[PDB]
């Protein structure tokens, strides 16, 4: 088996920049009878299938602009795209087309760099609705930020939470290529029921300070 | 136009089988080998194996080899992937498609949920407007499979729409939020109503979300 790496997992790229996205395979793709590197670069954006770009390492797809490059020869790869575009926003995979089985890299998943967003905070409480069922949801938002990562942590009566919520994120926001994140905090209505103060607090590189979000419940 | 078309999305629980169709239209069938790729959620694509339907030549991914069998039927343009004795590993959306890198198309995709849960329609909670910016939303809690839609006010409501991906809970059901903000100033006089639909149980819920 071949096996395929790329590097950099993640690229961020202000728009306009040169994106550069690298792929080493374990054994050489250079096919001896055609003297053709039998590397294909894919693109696929969430929810779609893939999409082919380059084959032969560097022979673009009919239909794709000349923004995009496949270079290398060999074991070492390389897709350029210069002047990222916000449609460029995708993961981007490499795939052995040399031997059986065909294998694919990890992928790359490109983002737009913009200059860092802080998070406007919310927090809800669980509805009535939901507490006659007995678990209660706490909800906080964070919402429109740059860059995705993100610290949130919930407090019951100042005692910080641990495995208690999940965390769920956009995709890049592809006009102003901003994140939003939601973590729920799931609790039993009966420990809902015997504390008293709910907070959110979220640490983010735009925001100075912690930002805490919090209310009483019952109030 | 060339098209390929699969069969719809399947929950089967651990153990059992499934079989995926793709019917080929637009071309020859008979000129391009049919090959299946899987991606598990957040996960990268994994190639299956192909079969060539002019010569029956069928290729597995030593991975696969022996659960999953390829077939045509070339009388109806069709080809068939089936997976059996089902694993958690086996979430995922399976694709068709077609040549290696010479005829650029791929089927839609069929997700395919290896689960016990039985298929249930979400329960929706009002997410309450506690600077002129005020946020509400719905939680869609407990529905099970994927996917949802939400929509805001019949989808005259758009813009500061944020509807989150589902996250899976340890109950083996799935949950969101659908956020948007909104005008402090329209609580009072503009009604804020998210539309939850989930097909899979024919469920729809519009949720009128009050300060």
């Amino acid at each position: 088996d071949i096996v395929m790496t790329q590097s950099p997992d993640s690229l961020a790229v202000s728009l306009g920049e040169r994106a550069t996205i690298n792929c080493k395979s374990s054994q050489s793709l250079l096919n001896s009878g055609d003297q053709k590197n039998y590397l294909t670069w894919y693109q696929q954006k969430p929810g779609q299938p893939p999409k082919l770009l380059i084959y032969w390492a560097s022979t673009r797809e009919s239909g794709v602009p000349d923004r995009f490059s496949g270079s290398g020869s060999g074991t070492d790869f390389t897709l350029t795209i210069s002047s990222l575009q916000a449609e460029d926003v995708a993961v981007y995979y490499c795939q052995n087309d040399y031997s059986y089985p065909l294998t694919f890299g990890q992928g790359t998943k490109v983002e737009i760099k913009r200059t860092v967003a802080a998070p406007s905070v919310f927090i809800f409480p669980p509805s009535d609705e939901q507490l006659k069922s007995g678990t209660a949801s706490v909800v906080c938002l964070l919402n429109n930020f740059y860059p995705r990562e993100a610290k949130v942590q919930w407090k019951v009566d100042n005692a910080l939470q641990s495995g208690n919520s999940q965390e769920s994120v956009t995709e890049q926001d592809s006009k102003d290529s901003t994140y939003s994140l939601s973590s729920t905090l799931t609790l039993s209505k009966a420990d809902y029921e015997k504390h008293k103060v709910y907070a959110c607090e979220v640490t983010h590189q735009g925001l100075s300070s912690p930002v805490t979000k919090s209310f009483n419940r019952g109030e | 136009q060339v098209q390929l078309v699969q069969s719809g999305a399947e929950v089967k629980k651990t153990g059992s089988s499934v079989k995926v169709s793709c019917k080929a239209s637009g071309y020859t069938f008979t000129d391009h080998a049919i090959h299946w790729v899987r991606q598990a959620p957040g996960q990268a694509l994994e190639w299956m194996g192909h079969f060539s339907p002019g010569n029956t030549d069928i290729k597995y991914n030593d991975k696969f080899k022996g659960r999953v069998t390829l077939t045509v039927d070339r009388s109806m343009s069709t080809a068939y992937m089936e997976l059996s004795s089902l694993r958690s590993e086996d979430t995922a959306m399976y694709y068709c498609k077609t040549s290696t890198f010479f005829f650029d198309y791929w089927g839609q995709g069929t997700m395919v949920t290896v689960s016990s849960a039985s298929t249930k329609g979400p329960s929706v909670f009002p997410l309450a407007p506690s600077g002129g910016t005020a946020a509400l939303g719905c939680l869609v809690k407990d529905y099970f499979p994927e996917p949802v839609t939400v929509s805001w006010n019949s989808g005259a409501l758009t813009s500061g729409v944020h509807t989150f991906p589902a996250v899976l809970q340890s109950s083996g059901l799935y949950s969101l939020s659908s956020v948007v903000t909104v005008p402090s100033s329209s609580l009072g006089t503009q009604t804020y109503i998210c539309n939850v639909n989930h097909k899979p149980s024919n469920t729809k819920v519009d949720k009128k979300v009050e300060p």
